[PDB]
């Protein structure tokens, strides 16, 4: 769950 | 939370205007496929499409008003069903095939290209075919689209919350079926089938998950990270 | 078919004398249990409830006016799916257990003997508290099994979705005598409804399981059990 | 083909 955690952030 | 505060038309507005585009497939793919050259392609689209779904889930009314941590859960849980709803959508106007882009309409047939594939495809064309049978509507859709997103991995604030948006979302559901003409009866009855193709929906997206975890380890699928990610979250 | 003239009120009756009995699993005070203990206790009674299970949908409003391909298809998609909502149901007035039989009640710990079975347990467990708190009732419960036997192979059909509709009518007649207003009804029929896609989910990642029990060999599965584990 | 479920079926 790191780039979707990213995705989700941004 | 201004979702909870929607009427039934803003709802379906909202969900109407969060639609995700539709996205191409990589131009001029030769043909036939081997296995690794279409699952190339099919995980070429797929990884596009999630950065879409992302931003698409931000918008569904309450998704925001959760925490990073449950908003990654329910994206992970869920994000193959609501691959899958989107593909029956497309299909449904094309009998016997998967309109997996404008520029990519497949058969049953080439499913046989990769192994395993076709037992998946079938079920998908199966469900396609139900959805036509039923007159679908564009407004039904992108509810159930949003059920989807909510109820796959809801399973206790935030779950009070969440449990209070698929309720209104299930008026909306009845709303729309009210204005339609239908019945008392008739409402219930399609509400219930509506919900019903959601378990085959789950079944689908379980088996292409066992399915694309069997892919993996034949290193026949490319190294797309997003989907990779996604793929380990389960 | 006969099924499609009876009313809401016969076709609860029919479903409530269908219901299949409580069976008790084998005797045996020795705890804890190993993994083979435990699993051969497990496969012992499941191969047991499936012969009542057969039995049980012959009795279900429309099962019988099938053929014996469709009959066969539908129990063998639904099986794990049926013995699971059994499950759930019975261990209701246990909140925190499992109620496999009278003589069987485990908990979560317990589900830790056997690899890969706790997080079969937790989800078990999750939709038992989830039925807890949405006080669902026994009529309600019969009709929920029934649409899981009709509507789990459904897609894999007009009489079976007539019947459907049928049960639809059922559960909201059930609501609306139980005085819930229009609103609550079609709300809560939804909720009831969204609980299957995750017995469901349970049942596939079951069966996954079972399949891995099986090529590990931890203990010989009975012939009935087998049967229907192969038709996946 | 031969199934203890058609058996017990019929
Ligand atoms: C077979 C289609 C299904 C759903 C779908 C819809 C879509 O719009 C784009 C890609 C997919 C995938 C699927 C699938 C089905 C089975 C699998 O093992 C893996 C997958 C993942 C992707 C294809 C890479
Ligand atoms: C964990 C319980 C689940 C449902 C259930 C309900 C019941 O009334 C009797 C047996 C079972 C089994 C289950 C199960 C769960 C996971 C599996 O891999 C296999 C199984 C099969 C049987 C236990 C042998
Ligand atoms: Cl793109």
């Amino acid at each position: 769950h790191k780039i979707l955690h990213r995705l989700l952030q941004d | 939370s201004l979702a909870l505060s929607l009427t039934a038309d803003q709802m379906v507005s909202a969900l109407l205007d969060a639609e995700p585009p539709i996205l191409y497939s990589e131009y001029d793919p030769t043909r036939p496929f081997s296995e690794a050259s279409m699952m190339g392609l099919l995980t070429n689209l797929a990884d596009r499409e999630l950065v879409h779904m992302i931003n698409w889930a931000k918008r569904v009314p309450g998704f925001v008003d959760l925490t990073l941590h449950d908003q990654v859960h329910l994206l992970e849980c869920a994000w193959l069903e609501i691959l899958m709803i989107g593909l029956v959508w497309r299909s449904m106007e094309h009998p016997g095939k998967l309109l997996f882009a404008p520029n990519l309409l497949l058969d049953r047939n080439q499913g046989k290209c990769v192994e395993g594939m076709v037992e998946i495809f079938d079920m998908l064309l199966a469900t396609s075919s139900r959805f036509r049978m039923m007159n679908l509507q564009g407004e039904e859709f992108v509810c159930l689209k949003s059920i989807i997103l909510l109820n796959s991995g809801v399973y206790l604030e935030e779950k009070d919350h969440i449990h209070r948006v698929l309720d209104k979302i299930t008026d909306t559901l009845i709303h729309l079926m009210a204005k339609a003409g239908l019945t008392l009866q008739q409402q219930h009855q399609r509400l219930a089938q509506l919900l019903l193709i959601l378990s085959h929906i789950r079944h689908m997206s379980n088996k292409g998950m066992e399915h694309l975890y069997s892919m993996k380890c034949k290193n026949v699928v490319p190294l797309y990270d997003l989907l990779l990610e996604m793929l380990d979250a389960h």
